[PDB]
């Protein structure tokens, strides 16, 4: 039984470190994955847009806004790939948001130094790296010496939430057996199946 | 006795032709929504937007596929990992075009064959059987949990769970190397193992085991009939297939004892399966295959390739093709 | 191949003066350009905009240029936009910005020397590699 | 789609006489 | 007709599936 | 009757100079003094019958005027080529490294 | 109200205009001597009309209803711009900027997919002259552009394209490249569109206006590979007028 | 113009001068290119067969006549009589071998 | 990765009957060891298993007529015939590695399956025409391209960046 | 000639649908004496 109750909260463990950035700050373990890929969105519209680039009305190849675009019940959200993590919330983006999403007066106007400085940090310390910890990309050179820590405590823990589910069957199939009396075989003198009609 | 009673009798009747039991309640309709969503939507489907970018996918037979091309086609990008179950859409027009047959499938089929898990326990229990099996069918089940649920939620969509296709798994699977260089992980290598071992291990037991019958037929009859069904005794020399597999390699690197021999056969490809599900489960979280990418140079500092870095071009390959037209900002982050 | 004296001879200045460099120099260039740097600028490039990278021929056009150790050592002090029209501490890491960019509290004048020797050596090295992104990986 | 016309004799054959094979066997073994 | 093709030797393997289950030879301990 | 637009801008000036009213910003980069400033506001103000239209961007610096003079002869202007500058393509064309 | 994000999210109203009570049938009065901008634009379409295809034969082609399967993912906002008191006294409302694009794709009987890029970039529309109050009886007409649906980096799913691309049928290497040039060879496409803009709400204190639209464009043409459809938009907009 | 190696189902089209230097290509990405035919102004001249004598200079032209040059000599085919598809296929010398491997 | 790009192995029936025997003979081994260990007799006391087995007893160590009950109703058929089903487990393997090697036979002439003639021929004609078939080309095209110049260092095969193939923004 | 495709098909079946049917009914047929 509690072999059971582990292997879930592993598992709840390794989504909260995975998304949430409340209980587990950005500050202190790096970005949410989702948050990175925000982070990069954000990123580069900064620049885009410091160069004279028009954001909001900027069609991408696919026609869909290269930097802006809405989400299925309408929220403008960054473009791009990181249209699936639209869901993120954190610290650094709450500002730019209006009632309908992301609000263009607000990104025309009112980001600051600091929103640019932690959406690159961010977007550079997204929870991507190698086993031996070579950050970045699967593609990418040696040089960064990066594995986010968010990384590191969700696998653990889902490699462990998992082999405690495997004990839990392990021992609850056991239990069972054992309080029955066949854990160590079958009886040949009473074997069960031989009392049963055959299936046909 | 009364009618609930007549009913949970029947439910775990070992006497059926097919043991339903109470995990057979909830596998018997998941798996039976999810076969015929599945065969419907693998004949006439319409295409889907799988990436979010308004660029359907034709998946199915009448839209111009085959047995190898088809697939059920996994749900749109721009839906990343919200619900979205038939009633949340404004028209089964909406729903097919966004990719929601295949939230439907997959949901119904994780449970359907979690409680095929449990149905192997619970019947093991009413013949009195011990209980394990179930533990060896945790491997596949691990591994059907990691490619369709555990990898769409560390990348944040099942737009990236693998297709329900033939040719879609390959693109599943090439993707996944160049992002996380997954030949290069050891859990991988274990997979592989995990499985060829087993092959060989299955080709080894069944050789050796048919080389050991007990002349019990004739020339002119299959070997097969020398058994018969429930016979007390055993229809092969045990002893005689250690002689000979002992003297191939030696004497104790053979089993002599047929349960420790048979426990090998069931631990070594689930271990390995094990590994290798829990490979996709934590590159799910994009811990990634070894990276020795100009890991060897030079006294100068010339880079000296290895065979390592001929992979990270392949890799690359794969990785600026993908997904041709989705990706806007030069890092692919998920 | 080795890394020799003439491999490690830089431009100090716009002058033509130049400076020579010991192995152990180079290689405190590359472990604090990774330590300050490398998560930005990894192999030339620069991933906040790529536009811009780390190449010789493009620190040479750049406003001061900074194809050379002072420069360069200017730039890790007070950096500015391409053209050198605007300065850019606030979101560049650099002294004049090290209560925001702590990374860079602890450097010596001598610990950006020795970024600006790595910086200016790697590309005799690498050649085409470096600042050439991941065609030439 | 413009596919092997051929491909349908090919498949159907390739079905068709082999079970054939099978079902002659199999019948003929049942009445002895 | 190739999807004629295909979804007719997809039901007749169904069909085995029936036939093999509930119409096997049964096992009995001879 | 049929071309592809871009390929055929390839054979005009476009694929020898910056050309003003089609070019991509970060092909400013290649020459001393004119990027990030300047090359926002030869884009911003873009479409020029002449190169030397340049001279006459509102509020030009003095020191301004003088990096684009030296910078004429790298400078083009071609028809404007709708599919290079619709998507705000001239800003941002999904080439990075 | 003053709503909140979290109180919109995931509820389908960040895809839906502003609004004006019943009881705004006021006017907004126009001094030739001030100069005005539409702080806000707002455009929410309802519904999606397609042009059939009349046979051979024709008679009259009909504007079909269709069905939207993309989402609420259809409005244009945010959009702004100068509105000129032009001196025969009409009113010229001129884009500058805003969300003034949504791919959108509906779908007609028979499960034709017909997508466009619902658009009203470039606008330019213009009132009848001598308006010295906008009014529950003013109207806009304006013209805008359609860019191709698709921009020039798009590749089709044989890697052709017209910024970059292949520009043949590699999978083909010795096939007649005469019958295949339509589809090798990328064309991007720019129309005119047009619409009308009926005011029908506005409150006079405020500057806020609000009523229906219709705009007529074509659909996408795939880069030239085939012929656009001819599509009716119809909707409600709403627009907050600040003097500038 | 660099020759198709048998490897390759699909190869670019690139040409070298007499020393192997890239002097002209088809760019994929063309925002970038700096080697294509119309800035190089690369012509075809046909010398023998049925094409003896003459010179194109449109780039469009000259670049189907790069790409089949990747397979080495230039034919004209008959593709109508048999509908051809346009995909290699391999000879009886490649059957009988795998056949009887 | 070099069959992927250029031989598009994994098209191939014969890898895919290969595949087939392999993970096939996998699933034979474990099933097989689980249902032995899981339909033991007691033939001793104790809690470990394996001490209560003589290899020269003449007893089956297992139960066929129980384990056979429970495939029949766990999935609905099950093996009866102790020689067939280490029969089945020499062949399914055997056969696998076989078939595998009748493709990699074809391989050596580059007769491989490469393509669907009539996708191509959709395709071609219709830009919206997209598959997982044609996406996975799109992926060994970047494979042979992006890695032939270093894989086969004496063609000297030179591509500019230009030539490359390559999707937005990557 | 410019001929019906699926005459071969049709053909075919035509001829080995009822000659495999009547093999079946000879052969086990043979097997009872
Ligand atoms: C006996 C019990 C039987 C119960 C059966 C019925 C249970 C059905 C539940 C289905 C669970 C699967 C779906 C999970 C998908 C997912 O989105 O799950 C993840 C969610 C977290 O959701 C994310 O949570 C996020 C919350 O973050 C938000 O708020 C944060 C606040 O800090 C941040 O600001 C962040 O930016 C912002 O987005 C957002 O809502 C994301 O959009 C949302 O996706 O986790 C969770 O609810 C936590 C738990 C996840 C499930 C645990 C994984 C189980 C793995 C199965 C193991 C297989 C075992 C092998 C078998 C052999
Ligand atoms: C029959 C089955 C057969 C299959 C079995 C598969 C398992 C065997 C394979 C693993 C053994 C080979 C690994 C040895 C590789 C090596 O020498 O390993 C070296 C690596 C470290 O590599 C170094 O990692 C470095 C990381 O660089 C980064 O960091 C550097 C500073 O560290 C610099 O900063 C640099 O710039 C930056 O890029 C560079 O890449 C070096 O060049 C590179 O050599 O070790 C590390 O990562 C340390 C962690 C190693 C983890 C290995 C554990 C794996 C075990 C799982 C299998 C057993 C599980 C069973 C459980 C019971
Ligand atoms: C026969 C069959 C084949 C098998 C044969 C056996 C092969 C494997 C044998 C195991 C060898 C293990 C020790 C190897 C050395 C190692 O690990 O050495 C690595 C480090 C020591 O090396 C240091 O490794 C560091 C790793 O980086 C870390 O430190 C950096 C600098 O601070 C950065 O912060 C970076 O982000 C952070 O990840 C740096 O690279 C240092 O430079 C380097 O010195 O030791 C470690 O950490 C020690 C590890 C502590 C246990 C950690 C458990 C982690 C939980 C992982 C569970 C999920 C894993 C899923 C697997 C997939
Ligand atoms: C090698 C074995 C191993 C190791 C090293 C770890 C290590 C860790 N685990 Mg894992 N864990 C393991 C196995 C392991 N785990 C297994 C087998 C499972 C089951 C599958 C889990 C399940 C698990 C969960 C579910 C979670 C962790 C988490 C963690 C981290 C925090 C642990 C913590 O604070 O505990 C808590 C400590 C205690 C319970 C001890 C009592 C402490 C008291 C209550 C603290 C009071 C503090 C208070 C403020 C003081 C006030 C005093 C005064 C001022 C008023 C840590 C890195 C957490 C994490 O970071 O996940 C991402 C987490 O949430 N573990
Ligand atoms: C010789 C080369 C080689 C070999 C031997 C393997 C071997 C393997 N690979 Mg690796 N791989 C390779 C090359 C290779 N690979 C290359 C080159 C790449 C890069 C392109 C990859 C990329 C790759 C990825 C990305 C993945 C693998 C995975 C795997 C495993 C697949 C088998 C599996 O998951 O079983 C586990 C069992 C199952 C998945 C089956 C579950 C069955 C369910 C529960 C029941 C289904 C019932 C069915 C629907 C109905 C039947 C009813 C019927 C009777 C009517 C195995 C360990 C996969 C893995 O580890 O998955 C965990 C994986 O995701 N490989
Ligand atoms: C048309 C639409 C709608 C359809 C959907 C399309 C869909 C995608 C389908 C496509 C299907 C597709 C194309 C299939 C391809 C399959 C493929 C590649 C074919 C391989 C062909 C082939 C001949 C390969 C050669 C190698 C080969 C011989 C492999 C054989 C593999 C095989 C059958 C292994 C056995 C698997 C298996 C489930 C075993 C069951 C055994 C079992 C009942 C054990 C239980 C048991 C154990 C005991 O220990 C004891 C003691 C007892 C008593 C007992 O019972
Ligand atoms: C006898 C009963 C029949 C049994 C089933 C018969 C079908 C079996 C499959 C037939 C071959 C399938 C070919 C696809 C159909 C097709 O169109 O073919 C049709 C092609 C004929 O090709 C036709 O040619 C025409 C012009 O003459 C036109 O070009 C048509 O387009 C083209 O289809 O068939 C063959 O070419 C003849 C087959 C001879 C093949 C010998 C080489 C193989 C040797 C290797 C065998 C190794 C086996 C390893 C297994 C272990
Ligand atoms: C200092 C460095 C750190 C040190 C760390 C140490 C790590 C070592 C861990 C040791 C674990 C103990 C062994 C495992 C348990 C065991 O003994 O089994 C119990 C049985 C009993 O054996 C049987 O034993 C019987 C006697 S009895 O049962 O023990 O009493 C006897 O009857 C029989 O003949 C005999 O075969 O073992 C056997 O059946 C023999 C086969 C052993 C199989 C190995 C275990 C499972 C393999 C999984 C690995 C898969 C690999 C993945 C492939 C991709
Ligand atoms: C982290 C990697 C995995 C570590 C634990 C893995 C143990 C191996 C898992 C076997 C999967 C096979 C399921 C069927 C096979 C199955 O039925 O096995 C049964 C087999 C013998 O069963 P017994 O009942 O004799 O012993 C198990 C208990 O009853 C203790 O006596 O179990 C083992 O030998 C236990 C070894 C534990 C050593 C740890
Ligand atoms: C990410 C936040 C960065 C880190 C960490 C470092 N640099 Fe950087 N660098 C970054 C950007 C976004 C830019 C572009 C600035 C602009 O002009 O808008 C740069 C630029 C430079 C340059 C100039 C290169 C040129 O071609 O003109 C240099 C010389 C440079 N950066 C150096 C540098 C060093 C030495 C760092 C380590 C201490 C470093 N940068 C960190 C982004 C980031
Ligand atoms: C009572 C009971 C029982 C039984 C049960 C059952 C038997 C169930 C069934 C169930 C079922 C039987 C169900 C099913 C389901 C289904 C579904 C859910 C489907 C869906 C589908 C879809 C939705 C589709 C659609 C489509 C497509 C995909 C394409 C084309 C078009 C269309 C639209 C058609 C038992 C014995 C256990 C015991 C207890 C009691
Ligand atoms: O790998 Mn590449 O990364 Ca995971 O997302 Mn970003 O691109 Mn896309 O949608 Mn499927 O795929
Ligand atoms: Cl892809
Ligand atoms: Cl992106
Ligand atoms: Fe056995």
């Amino acid at each position: 039984y509690s072999l059971g109750a582990l292997s879930m909260m592993g598992f709840i463990a390794t989504c909260f470190v995975w998304f949430n950035n409340t209980v587990y700050p950005s500050e202190f373990y790096g970005p949410t994955g989702p948050e990175a890929s925000q982070a990069q969105a954000m990123t580069f519209l900064i620049r885009d847009q410091k160069l004279g680039a028009n954001v909001g009305s900027a069609q991408g190849p696919t026609g869909l806004g290269k930097y802006l675009m809405r989400s299925p019940t309408g929220e403008i959200i960054f473009g791009g790939e990181t249209m699936r993590f639209w869901d993120f919330r954190g610290p650094w983006l709450e500002p730019l948001r209006g009632p309908n999403g992301l609000d263009l007066n607000k990104i025309k106007n009112d980001i600051q130094p600091w929103q640019e400085r932690r959406a690159a940090e961010y977007m550079t310390h997204a929870p991507l790296g190698s086993l031996n910890s070579v950050g970045g990309v699967a593609t990418e050179i040696n040089s960064v010496n990066f594995v986010s820590p968010r990384s590191w405590l969700a696998t653990s823990h889902f490699v462990l939430a998992f082999f405690f589910l495997v004990g839990h069957l392990w021992h609850a199939g056991r239990a069972r057996a054992a309080a029955a009396g066949f854990e160590k075989g079958i009886d040949r003198e009473s074997e069960p199946v031989l009392s049963m009609p055959s299936l046909d | 006795a009364n009618l609930w009673e007549r009913f949970c009798n029947w439910v775990t009747s070992t006497d059926n032709r097919l043991y339903v039991g109470w995990f057979g309640v909830i596998m018997i309709p998941t798996l039976l929504a999810a076969t015929i969503c599945f065969v419907i939507a693998f004949i006439a489907a319409p295409p889907v937007d799988i990436d979010g970018i308004r660029e359907p996918v034709s998946g199915s037979l009448l839209y111009g596929n085959n047995i190898i091309t088809g697939a059920v086609v996994p749900s749109s990008n721009a839906i990343g990992l919200h619900f979205y179950p038939i009633w949340e859409a404004a028209s089964l027009d909406e729903w097919l075009y966004n990719g929601g047959p295949y939230q439907l499938i997959i949901f119904h089929f994780l449970l359907g064959a979690s409680c095929y898990m449990g149905r192997q326990w619970e019947l093991s229990y009413r013949l009195g059987m011990r209980p394990w099996i179930c533990v060896a069918y945790s491997a596949p089940l691990a591994s059907a949990f990691a490619v369709f649920l555990i990898y769409p939620i560390g990348q944040g969509s099942f737009s990236d769970g693998m297709p329900l296709g033939i040719s879609g798994t390959f693109n599943f699977m090439i993707v996944f190397q160049a992002e996380h260089n997954i030949l290069m992980h050891p859990f991988h290598q274990l997979g592989v193992a995990g499985v060829f071992g087993g092959a060989l291990f299955c080709a080894m037991h069944g050789s050796l085991v048919t080389s050991s019958l007990i002349r019990e037929t004739t020339e002119t009859e299959s070997a097969n009939y020398g058994y018969k069904f429930g016979q007390e005794e055993e229809t092969y020399n045990i002893v005689a297939a250690h002689g000979y597999f002992g003297r191939l390699i030696f004497q104790y690197a053979s089993f002599n004892n047929s349960r420790s021999l048979h426990f090998f056969l069931a631990a070594w490809p689930v271990v390995g399966v094990w590994f290798t599900a829990l490979g996709i489960s934590t590159m799910a979280f994009n811990l990634n295959g070894f990276n020795f990418n100009h890991s060897v140079i030079d006294a100068k500092g010339n880079v000296i390739n290895t065979w390592a870095d001929i992979i990270n071009r392949a890799n690359l390959g794969m990785e600026v093709m993908h997904e041709r037209n989705a990706h806007n900002f030069p890092l692919d982050l998920a | 191949a080795e890394l020799t004296p003439e491999v490690l001879t830089v431009p100090l200045n716009s002058e033509g003066k130049t400076i020579t460099l010991t192995e152990k120099q180079y290689l405190e260039g590359k472990r604090l350009f990774q330590y300050a740097c490398a998560s930005c600028h990894v192999g030339g490039i620069t991933k906040t905009n790529p536009s811009l990278d780390l190449r010789t021929e493009t620190l040479a056009l750049a406003t001061p240029p900074r194809d050379n150790i002072e420069g360069l050592v200017d730039y890790m002090k007070n950096p500015t936009t391409y053209d050198g029209e605007q300065e850019i501490a606030e979101v560049h890491p650099s002294l004049r910005s090290a209560d925001i960019f702590p990374k860079m509290r602890n450097l010596t004048e001598k610990d950006l020397v020795a970024i600006a020797g790595h910086i200016l050596v790697e590309p005799k090295i690498l050649g085409d590699k470096w600042g050439g992104g991941k065609v030439y990986y | 789609m413009e596919v092997n016309q051929l491909g349908l004799i090919a498949t159907a054959l390739f079905v068709l006489v082999p079970s054939v094979f099978l079902i002659i066997l199999y019948v003929q073994t049942e009445s002895q | 007709m190739e999807t004629i093709t295909y979804v007719f030797i997809f039901a007749c393997i169904i069909a085995l599936f029936f036939f093999a289950i509930f119409f096997r030879e049964p096992p009995r301990i001879t | 009757e049929l071309v592809n637009v871009v390929d055929e801008k390839l054979g005009t000036a476009y694929g020898e100079k910056i050309d003003l009213n089609n070019t991509n910003i970060a092909a400013f980069i290649q020459y001393r003094g004119l990027y990030p400033t300047l090359a926002k506001l030869i884009v911003k103000n873009a479409p020029y019958e002449s190169v030397e239209d340049v001279l006459n961007i509102p509020g030009l610096t003095e020191r301004q005027k003088q990096i684009l003079r030296e910078n004429l002869e790298h400078f083009t202007v071609t028809e404007v080529e709708t599919a290079l500058v619709e998507g705000g393509d001239r800003y941002n064309n999904g080439l990075y490294k | 109200q003053t709503l909140t994000y979290d109180d919109i999210v995931g509820t389908g109203l960040a895809n839906k205009c502003p609004t004006l009570d019943d009881t705004a049938r006021g006017a907004y009065p126009i001094d030739s001597s001030q100069t005005y901008r539409i702080a806000r634009l707002c455009l929410q379409p309802t519904t999606f009309l397609v042009k059939e295809e009349p046979k051979n034969k024709r008679q009259e082609a009909e504007f079909v209803p269709t069905k939207l399967v993309t989402r609420e993912t259809t409005s244009l906002d945010q959009i702004q711009g100068e509105l000129k008191v032009n001196s025969d006294g009409s009113l010229t409302f001129v884009e500058e900027d805003g969300i003034d694009f949504q791919p959108v794709t509906v779908q007609m009987a028979g499960g034709e997919r017909i997508p466009l890029l619902f658009t009203v970039k470039n606008l330019v529309a213009s009132t009848q002259p001598n308006v010295t109050s906008i009014t529950t009886s003013t109207d806009f007409k304006g013209e805008f552009n359609v860019p191709s649906y698709r921009t020039a980096n798009f590749l089709d799913p044989k890697g052709r394209g017209l910024a970059s691309g292949y520009d043949s049928a590699i999978a083909l290497p010795q096939a007649k490249e005469e019958e295949l040039a339509r589809a090798n060879v990328k064309r991007f496409s720019l129309t005119k569109g047009q619409i009308s803009l009926n005011v029908a709400k506005v409150d006079g204190r405020t500057g806020e206006i609000a009523g229906t639209f219709e705009s007529e464009q074509l659909s996408d043409d795939d880069m030239g590979a085939h012929e656009p459809h001819e599509v009716k938009i119809q909707g409600v907009f709403y627009a907050s007028i600040e003097p500038a | 113009v660099r020759r198709m190696p048998a490897f390759f189902e699909s190869f670019p089209v690139i040409l070298t001068d007499k020393n192997g230097v890239v002097k002209a290509d088809i760019p994929f990405r063309r925002a970038e290119s700096k080697y294509s035919f119309e800035q190089q102004g690369v012509t075809v001249s046909f010398y023998g067969g049925e094409l003896n004598g003459q010179t194109f200079t449109d780039p469009p032209t000259v670049k189907s006549y790069a790409r089949k040059a990747i397979f080495g000599e230039i034919f004209e085919f008959d593709t109508e009589t048999l509908n051809s598809d346009g995909i290699f296929r391999t000879s009886p010398r490649g059957w009988f071998t795998f056949a009887h491997a | 990765l070099f069959f992927q790009g250029f031989h598009n192995w994994t098209l191939n029936p014969f890898h895919m009957m290969g595949v087939a025997g392999v993970l096939g003979g996998a699933l034979l081994c474990a099933i097989h060891g689980a249902t032995v260990e899981n339909t033991l007799f007691q033939d001793g006391e104790g809690a470990s298993t394996f001490r209560a087995f003589n290899p020269t007893q003449a007893e089956e160590t297992y139960s066929m007529v129980t384990a056979n009950r429970f495939w029949s109703q766990i999935f609905g058929i099950a093996f009866s015939n102790k020689r067939w089903l280490h029969f089945f487990m020499l062949f399914v393997p055997v056969t696998g590695l076989w078939m595998s090697a009748i493709g990699v036979v074809g391989l050596a002439l580059n007769l491989r399956s490469y393509d669907f003639i009539s996708q191509e021929i959709r395709a071609a004609e219709d830009p919206e025409f997209e598959t997982f078939y044609t996406k996975n080309l799109l992926l060994n095209e970047g494979i042979r391209a992006w890695m032939a110049p270093q894989d086969q260092p004496h063609e000297n095969f030179v591509f500019p960046e230009e030539v490359l193939p390559r999707g937005n923004a990557l």
